[PDB]
RNA sequence: AGGAUAGUGGCCUACCAUGGUUUCAACGGGUAACGGGGAAUAAGGGUUCGAUUCCGGAGAGGGAGCCUGAGAAACGGCUACCACAUCCAAGGAAGGCAGCAGGCGCGCAAAUUACCCAAUCCUAAUUCAGGGAGGUAGUGACAAUAAAUAACGAUACAGGGCCCAUUCGGGUCUUGUAAUUGGAAUGAGUACAAUGUAAAUACCUUAACGAGGAACAAUUGGAGGGCAAGUCUGGUGCCAGCAGCC
């Protein structure tokens, strides 16, 4: 649809079922206080094929899958859990880091609002683009 | 005769002089011209959403000082740029550039108020989180 | 042997439906929400009739408790009972036990897929098992 | 500049409240002002006050 | 659709909020009867200009009239029905003077500490609150219940809950029960 | 006069006439206009609104056209064109949520891709089948009803009505301060059980569990005036900032 990105991840512990409260840990949280932790629920858990994707109420661990209902409260990468002092999974460099780099402007002056939810949603789409 | 028909069949006259008198009704006019739609940069919503600009305190006027603490606002609804105040102790450090901001309306019914020359709205929310709740430590502004 | 002292009113007998119907007052002092199937075991033994035969329902307790009200009725025979209760009162008391078919969204889902074939598919499996591939 | 935005939010030394024992949230809230309004409130004063001095 | 279930408003507010007189004025009545809200004053005198104001209606009505007369000596009697009129007076005409003050001496939240019973109001409610004290066979924990002087008598406690026999009580029983130790076994 | 319609009628056609509306507002223009039963505020009189639980009307992306049928100018019917736009092996094919869900967009602004025909009812060849009509639950501080967050003591402290009395008061009635202290009462929860229901969830009934402050910890704005409440304490010093208005 428009820009509103499944997550795409692998489950380690548990199931995932569709319509299931979770507590989302983004990259900076600890078990201890107000962090990247959102606690809101899963619209629908789906796993992936070739751009068509087929729901499924419940998925257990060991898999990869999708997940419709976040990424409002993700930015880029996050670990969700339902164990209130589960830490995070390591940060996961990779070997290239955000290097080149340019200068955007929107050409009309008034697509601005556009231009910076955009950057937003584009913040999403790749893993490292800043 | 007290100046006015008094016949009994008189109810045209007398409903009609009321219609153009009551154009010198000023909010009454207000309503009728849509003065609402035209002009007034808001719709006549509530509320609207805009984007800051800049950052930029304008003077006070007399009898007073005292800086005063405002952004020139761009509308998402309709790209107009408005200024608006942003009040309270502190509370420019808490916008940066680019950021969504919520504006409301000022009190005055429109026509800008007080210390102020030529600004009719204020801040209430920045990037989603009310200024209050900003203003004291009680919320944070989102991750950038 | 506990004072439950159970009323019943408003009866009226009802030959076109075979039962007599009526409310019932389970008048129950010092005990709490006294269950349905306990309301039969010697409750057909005061109108008489045979133990499968009884049914009652409604059921919502004074507030302060010590007195539940609800609605009853008796049948002039079990056969009738079996025939005239909803299908799914017998499932409450076994007389009955209602079907497994897959859930309503799969019913109406597969009664759409039949809707895409016209007569009997027995030429489709022909027509599908030469292909694939060649 | 922009340049004194925190200037005295920030400046007030900030201290802390006193946890004190709660107040009757609730109905005998009201009693108690009909008690510190009408019976043995020793706040009286000439006529009358409500702060210190 | 549906069809719409009514509801309608209990109150009204006063037109100036900072009266200093009605300010303590209303302040001696919660005193006096034990609430909680301003609202709860609001109630009764909303609700009182209500049934006031519509009666003021009643009498312009020339009368003899058959209207007057039937919804006459049927409202009065439902308001010595509460108990906010006498039976020495059967003949509507003190109904407009009748104050805020006579409705809550008949809440049932007052007429405990008036009939013994509480020995305090504010002791009163919040024994009203917690199943005791019954009307019939009818526990009631509302501390308003307009009582009917047809029912004034029926007040009593309730037979559960301690104080009405069968149940002690789980802060008494939970306490007492530690005792099987230290009572020599 | 005729044609056409189920039928009256400039409805249409041939011929003929020059009439028809209007300052008692015709005609035009605007409506951020579906109409109404109603809604809000109201001493009275009125002022403002009515997309929306009922009734009537109009539409099914926009126009027009038509089939079948008693009934459609139907759209979960077909056909053409206009606007979008799906799939393709490039040959072709297929489209219509302002139905229920769900999503995009728009925004200040509005919910779950859940369960079910048990109820209300509707349809059918029909007692059975079907119904996102409708009902159940989820979301839900739109609006409304009721009304928890404490009660009562003791001790130590604080003040004052009193037969026989010269009274530190001898005795008095009630009454407030402080982490000084005591034993009762309870649901918010949590939970066997039944009840509840189509099956469930909460409601009500309820075994057992569930209260002393650092809690089962109430908020929102205010304290010069209007306008209820500070000539308190510290900070700043026409700065920060408050201020509907002054
Ligand atoms: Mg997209
Ligand atoms: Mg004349
Ligand atoms: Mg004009
Ligand atoms: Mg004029
Ligand atoms: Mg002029
Ligand atoms: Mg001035
Ligand atoms: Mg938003
Ligand atoms: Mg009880
Ligand atoms: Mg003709
Ligand atoms: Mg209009
Ligand atoms: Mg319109
Ligand atoms: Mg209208
Ligand atoms: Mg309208
Ligand atoms: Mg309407
Ligand atoms: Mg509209
Ligand atoms: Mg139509
Ligand atoms: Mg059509
Ligand atoms: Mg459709
Ligand atoms: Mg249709
Ligand atoms: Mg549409
Ligand atoms: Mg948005
Ligand atoms: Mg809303
Ligand atoms: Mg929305
Ligand atoms: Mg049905
Ligand atoms: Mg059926
Ligand atoms: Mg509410
Ligand atoms: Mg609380
Ligand atoms: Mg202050
Ligand atoms: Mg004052
Ligand atoms: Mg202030």
């Amino acid at each position: 649809d428009k820009g509103r990105f499944y997550a795409f991840g692998r489950v380690f512990a548990g199931t995932v079922k569709s319509g299931q409260k979770v507590r989302i840990q983004g990259p900076n949280y600890v078990p201890g206080k107000k962090d990247d932790l959102f606690i809101k629920a899963i619209q629908r858990v789906v796993l992936m094929m070739g751009r068509f994707v087929e729901p499924i109420d419940d998925c257990p661990a060991g898999n990869i899958i999708g997940l419709v209902g976040i990424d409002q409260f993700l930015l880029k990468t996050g670990t969700l859990t339902t164990s209130e002092t589960a830490h995070n999974m390591k940060v996961m460099k990779f070997s290239v880091s955000p290097v080149v780099q340019v200068a955007v402007e929107v050409k009309n002056a008034n697509d601005l609002p556009k231009l910076v939810e955009g950057l937003k949603r584009l913040s999403k789409s790749d893993p490292c683009v800043l | 005769g007290k100046g006015k028909p008094r016949g009994l069949n008189s109810a045209r006259k007398l409903r009609v002089h009321r219609r153009n008198n009551r154009w010198a009704e000023n909010n009454y006019k207000k309503r009728l011209l849509g003065t609402a739609f035209k002009s007034s940069p808001f719709g006549g919503s509530s509320h609207a959403k805009g984007i800051v600009l800049e950052k930029l305190g304008i003077e006070s006027k007399q009898p007073n000082s005292a800086i005063r603490k405002c952004v020139r606002v761009q509308l998402i609804k309709n790209g107009k740029k408005v200024t608006a105040f942003v009040p309270n102790d502190g509370c420019l450090n808490f916008v940066d550039e680019n950021d969504e901001v919520l504006l409301a309306g000022f009190g005055r019914k429109g026509k800008a108020k007080g210390d102020i020359p030529g600004v009719r709205f204020k801040v209430v929310k920045v990037s989603g989180v009310s200024l209050l709740a900003l203003w004291k430590e009680k919320k944070e502004k989102p991750r950038s | 042997s506990d004072a439950v002292t159970i009323r019943t009113r408003k009866v009226i007998s009802n030959p076109l439906l075979a039962r007599k119907q009526f409310v019932v007052d389970v008048l129950h002092p010092n005990r709490a929400n006294v269950s349905k199937d306990e309301l039969r075991e010697k409750l057909a033994e005061v109108y008489k009739a045979e133990k499968d035969a009884v049914s009652v329902f409604g059921f919502r307790t004074q507030f302060g408790g010590g007195k539940s009200v609800g609605f009853g009725l008796v049948y002039n025979s079990v056969a009738e009972a079996k025939k005239f209760e909803p299908t799914y009162r017998l499932v409450r008391y076994g007389l009955a036990e209602k079907v497994e078919k897959a859930s309503r969204q799969q019913r109406k889902q597969k009664k759409n897929r039949d809707k895409k074939i016209f007569g009997t598919g027995k030429r489709l499996a022909k027509k599908v098992a030469r292909r694939n591939a060649d | 500049s922009l340049a004194r935005a925190g200037k005295v939010k920030s400046q007030t030394p900030k201290v802390e409240k006193t946890e004190k024992p709660k107040k009757p949230k609730g109905r005998a809230y009201k009693r108690l002002l009909y008690t510190r309004r009408f019976v043995n409130v020793t706040l009286v004063n000439g006529k009358r006050r409500m702060n210190p001095g | 659709p549906r069809a719409p279930r009514t509801y309608s408003k209990t109150y009204s507010t006063p037109k100036r909020p900072y009266e200093s007189s009605r300010l303590d004025a209303e302040l001696k009545l919660a005193g006096e009867f034990g609430l909680k809200n301003k609202k709860e004053i609001y109630r009764i005198s909303f609700q009182l200009s209500k049934i006031r104001r519509a009666a003021r209606d009643l009498l312009t009505r020339d009368e003899k009239d058959p209207k007057r007369l039937f919804e006459g000596n049927a409202l009065i009697r439902r308001l010595v029905r509460v108990g906010v009129l006498s039976e020495d007076k059967k003949k509507l005409d003190y109904v407009l003077a009748l104050k805020v003050e006579d409705f809550l001496e008949r809440r049932l939240q007052t007429q405990v500490y008036k009939l013994g019973l509480a020995k305090s109001v504010h002791h009163a409610r919040v024994l009203i609150t917690q199943r005791h004290i019954a009307v019939g066979k009818q526990i009631v924990n509302i501390p308003s219940f307009m009582v009917r002087l047809d029912s004034e008598k029926h007040i009593d406690f309730a037979p559960t809950s301690p104080f009405g026999g069968a149940r002690p009580g789980r802060v008494a029983r939970r306490n007492a029960a530690r005792k099987a130790e230290a009572s020599g076994e």
